[PDB]
């Protein structure tokens, strides 16, 4: 779930003779790699999301006041989904929480329903117009990691994200980066830009020791998968229970260069 | 790479294969035994982590073969028991990603032949 639904759940509809603005708060506390979602407006509900490009732009402040580009404000943010429910509007948005080693920090978006009402007066208080707003606040707490992701940065030996890394002088015999992983472990790797990743859907499927592609769903169901093809960056989390010792591989390759092999040894654990 | 220890054995019997690596080229690597017979593809048999703390077996040999390692002498052993005619093949020692990287793997040796009579 992890969803702020202002259409159906945190309803922003105005009520008969409502005269006073109302604000509702939807607080989400995702873990790393999890997906958060806002639903704001539909074919029948005329509600507007602020900033309009949320989550690509967010507000740093709960009072809706300091606009940030999330790719700069929460480094690593890169996976986004958007959906229109009515023409020329984006009403449903999602983003996946990237690994973050900086302290916890909020990000805000807002859903608004507006209307102008006439306040009928009397006895020396003339009638007036009043704009009222039902505002939904989306507060996402960006969690903090206390250890590096178990995995391989093939772009630098001074990685801030990954437990192991390789310098350009080393990647310029194949490199085989091995991680030993247990249940619920967060793993991943990053390959240089113009390298190809096999299988393309690494972590949904992978190479096995026979060198064959296998879909991992029935052997080792990695969860919360991020396949950032734009940045050649891959993350997932090991399942909550591991009943067998497994080894799987993904391979980054570029013509006339050594291959960069990522491997995981998953061990029995609960 | 020195691959040795193969030969002719009666069905039901045991053989112990040895793979001696006279270099540091393989100590970053998990190590595997692979096998191929005329008419079939090269297949995975068993692998062991560089520490020795982890082992993996092809389903068809689990419970009959054991892989083990002697790091001081850079040697990998495959102890084969209850041998089956199905096990007849040339056996090869290689880093355990050898089949993963395919045609770029540059250290395949001649291997050691194993024939199981019936
Ligand atoms: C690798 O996957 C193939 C196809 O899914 C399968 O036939 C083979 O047995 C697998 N090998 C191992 C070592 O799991
Ligand atoms: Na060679």
């Amino acid at each position: 779930n992890l969803t702020c639904d202002f259409n159906d759940v945190y309803k922003l509809e105005f009520h008969p003779n409502q005269q006073t603005s109302v604000t509702k708060l939807c607080n989400l506390t995702p873990n790393v790699l999890e997906k958060v979602t806002i639903k704001c407006g539909s074919d029948k509900l005329n509600y507007n999301l602020y900033p309009p490009t949320c989550f690509e732009e967010v507000y740093a402040s709960r009072n809706m006041m300091h606009l940030k580009k999330i790719k700069e404000f929460v480094i690593g943010s890169s996976m986004f989904m958007r959906r229109s429910l009515t023409p020329n509007k984006i009403n449903e948005v999602s983003f996946r929480i990237p690994p973050n080693m900086m302290p916890e920090k909020p990000i805000y978006c807002f859903c608004e329903n507006k209307k102008t009402i006439t306040i009928n007066g009397s006895n020396g208080n003339p009638s007036s117009k009043k704009d009222i707003i039902n505002r939904g606040i989306v507060e996402i707490i960006i969690p903090s990691l206390n250890e590096k992701v178990k995995g391989c940065d093939f772009t630098t030996s001074e990685s801030t994200i990954f437990s192991k890394g390789y310098s350009i002088n080393e990647i310029s015999q194949d490199i085989v980066c091995t991680v030993k992983a247990h249940a619920n472990d967060l793993i991943g790797f990053k390959c240089p830009s113009n390298y190809s990743v096999e299988p393309h859907d690494c972590f949904v499927s992978a190479f096995n020791l026979s060198g064959k592609n296998e879909n991992l769903e029935n052997k080792l169901k990695l969860t919360n998968i991020i396949m950032d093809h734009y940045n050649n960056t891959f993350y997932s989390r090991l399942p909550s229970l591991i009943s067998d010792n497994w080894k799987f591989f993904c391979v980054c390759s570029k013509d006339n260069e050594k291959k960069l092999v990522f491997t995981v040894e998953a061990s029995i654990s609960s | 790479l020195q691959e040795s220890g193969g030969g002719l054995v009666q069905a039901g019997g045991s053989l112990r294969l040895s793979c001696a690596a006279s270099g540091r080229t393989f100590s970053s690597y998990g190590m595997g035994w692979f096998r191929q017979a005329p008419g079939t593809e090269r297949e995975f048999v068993a692998a062991i982590s560089w520490s020795g703390d982890s082992t993996y077996y092809a389903d068809s040999v689990k419970g009959r073969f054991t892989i083990s390692i002697d790091k001081a002498k850079n040697t990998v052993y495959l102890q084969m028991n209850s041998l089956k005619p199905e096990d007849t093949a040339v056996y090869y020692c290689a880093a355990d990603h050898a089949l993963v990287v395919g045609g770029t793997y540059n250290y395949w040796g001649q291997g050691t032949q194993v024939t199981v009579s019936s």
